[PDB]
């Protein structure tokens, strides 16, 4: 599978938007081209008020600061009447049908396997059947938990690595230890409130992280 | 412990109460809302170069605020919690200590196992050498006296 | 004072950490201090001896 | 074709314990280690008399103000340094 | 002609003072302080750190 897809400028796809993939990853470089094509989410036209309006000011038009995570969907993907398409026409405007579920939540499937780093998709159907059986009352939480229990994502949260992919190219070659020797199942187990995560390439990663401030750092000492 | 500037007093569990009916005939408890908050999602940051956004989970959001600061303590802080433990184990218990400055007991044991593991790194001689050598201090706890901004206004004075 | 930019004195400039480096900028500061230091008593004696 | 040498793992406890007996029985009083009856180890607790500090940041970086209140703070610090610096001083001028 | 040093380290006890106020005397930021300068690198995991870690950058 040496696919486009699996490449980070077209990793992520999503049908509901004027430009159907989407950017993820916060340290990828674009073209001007390709800034502009990924613009066209971000940027939309008002007749009425002949303006041009972002995703954020959208949300302040709402009143929209700390919401439902569920409810979230209906203003990333819809529109409105009175807030944000006054002055179109009611025939013009577009309303989903029952049928376009099947495209979402295969979608968001996928975001799922690219946050972990490019798994496979029975990795995340076992991850789902694993919560099932732990004590919690919110299921959709729980998920939650079990992301961030992973060490690949945890060695990301340090600081220490760009992307997931490189961390787990981290694992890979031990360049981290826990409870001070390398890890034991160290793709499949969870951490736990009181695992401790140290660096054994202390040289190497010091290289990475002074490498990527350099530019960002002051010439006056 | 006024709301104005205590963050952990707004932040505080409430005692709900709440009625339908009439108290001298019948009532009910009003159960038609969930006064106990949700999980909420919120957009945090945008990068306008590579069309980035930042969406930030919160499992009592709408109960809490600020919640940003527990984990961003300064330094001088974190060594004073580090000096105060040294100094009386006895009456710095981690209870004590978690209490003073408004975090958990998980956060005091974690912090004083980061700050010993440096101190033996500088006493070793691995840490803070060459020009910065003279940032190393060294200090007894019999000689240590803690301030309190007793007087209104600037000004500590050391009872 | 006719030096109303060059308010410390110097005779040489900083090095500059990007190029020399951070730790050989903080030595070089602690050495300019003390031949500061030095040169004083170096006045002192000798108009003192001659 | 690695040159790495492979590397085995051990606590940081037991490493200690084998490079400065010292400072492990100062962290085991520190960490609250004699406060479970559990995990209370037989050896008796020892006093804690002296710990070391990082004041980097504290000194040029989290007070600039020209008031009275940070001008103190830095020069207690630097009063303090110096003391310590002499003491170790007196034990090597005699002949 | 002034009193001599004692000899003892005096701290303030900064955990009495408002929250309105940092531990260096500026305003304290009602919420995250994002820069563009440091979103676009490795550090944006650094501005980001979550209330269930403790990272240490001295020991790594
Ligand atoms: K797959």
């Amino acid at each position: 599978v040496y696919r486009n897809s699996h490449t980070k400028r077209f990793s992520c796809r999503n049908s509901r938007l004027k430009y159907p993939f989407e950017q993820i990853w916060p340290t990828l470089q674009l073209s001007e081209d390709d800034a502009a094509m990924f613009r066209r989410n971000s940027r939309q036209f008002v007749v009425d008020l002949s303006q041009n309006i972002t995703l954020k000011n959208k949300f302040a038009l709402n009143k929209a600061t700390k919401i439902p995570h569920q409810d979230a969907r209906a203003l990333i993907y819809e529109s409105n009447l009175h807030l944000d398409a006054v002055g179109e026409h009611p025939r013009y405007l577009k309303i989903r049908r029952v049928t376009s579920q099947y495209g979402s939540k295969l979608m968001n499937v996928r975001k799922l396997r690219l946050l972990l780093g490019f798994k496979r998709r029975n990795f995340v159907q076992k991850l789902y059947e694993h919560t099932l059986l732990q004590q919690g009352s919110n299921k959709s939480w729980k998920v939650l938990c079990a992301l961030e229990a992973k060490m690949n994502l945890a060695v990301t949260r340090m600081g220490v690595a760009e992307d997931v992919l490189e961390a787990t190219h981290d694992l890979r070659q031990n360049n981290v230890t826990l409870n001070g020797s390398p890890a034991q199942m160290k793709h499949a187990r969870y951490l736990e409130p009181a695992d401790v995560l140290a660096v054994s390439a202390v040289s190497l990663i010091k290289q990475r992280i002074c490498k990527g401030l350099f530019e960002v750092a002051p010439n006056t000492l | 412990n006024n709301p104005e500037d205590n963050i952990a007093i707004r932040n505080a569990p409430q005692k709900v109460f709440q009625l339908i009916g009439d108290p001298r005939s019948g009532v009910a408890d009003d159960v038609t809302h969930n006064p106990f908050g949700e999980i909420t999602v919120e957009m945090v940051w945008h990068q306008l170069k590579n069309e980035v956004y930042w969406y930030r989970y919160e499992f009592a959001g709408q109960t809490t605020e600020q919640s940003h600061r527990d984990s961003r303590l300064s330094d001088y802080t974190k060594n004073l919690i580090y000096l105060l433990r040294a100094k009386n184990p006895r009456k710095w218990t981690i209870e004590a200590l978690a209490e003073k400055f408004h975090i958990r007991k998980q956060r005091v044991l974690a912090i004083l196992a980061l700050k010993e593991m440096e101190a033996h790194k500088i006493e070793s001689g691995k840490q803070l050498q060459g020009p910065l050598s003279p940032y190393g201090l060294k200090v007894r706890v019999e000689d240590l006296k803690l301030l309190s901004l007793d007087p209104t206004g600037c000004g500590w004075v050391e009872p | 004072h006719r030096f109303r930019n060059n308010k410390f004195l110097r005779l040489e400039p900083d090095l500059d950490p990007k190029v020399y480096g951070q730790t050989e900028t903080l030595q070089k500061q602690v050495d300019d201090n003390f031949s500061l230091l030095l040169a004083k008593h170096r006045l002192d004696m000798k108009a003192a001896a001659a | 074709t690695t040159r790495r040498r492979k590397l085995l793992g051990s606590r940081y406890g037991a490493r200690l314990a084998k490079k400065n007996r010292q400072q492990f029985e100062r962290a085991r009083v520190i960490l609250d280690c004699y406060s479970d009856e559990e995990l209370r180890p037989d050896s008796p607790p020892v006093a804690v008399k002296e710990v070391t500090i990082n004041t980097l940041q504290t000194m040029r970086f989290l007070f600039p103000q020209t008031s009275k209140e940070h001008l103190d703070i830095k020069q207690n610090i630097a009063s303090y340094k110096i003391f310590s610096l002499n003491r170790e001083l007196l034990s090597l001028l005699p002949k | 002609k002034s009193k001599p040093f004692d000899g003892k380290l005096r701290l303030p006890d900064v955990s009495q003072l408002s929250d309105t106020i940092t531990v260096s005397g500026d305003a304290a930021p009602a919420t995250l302080n994002l820069d563009q300068k440091y979103m676009d690198k490795i550090s944006c995991w650094t501005q980001t750190i979550p209330s269930h870690l403790e990272m240490s950058y001295q020991n790594l």
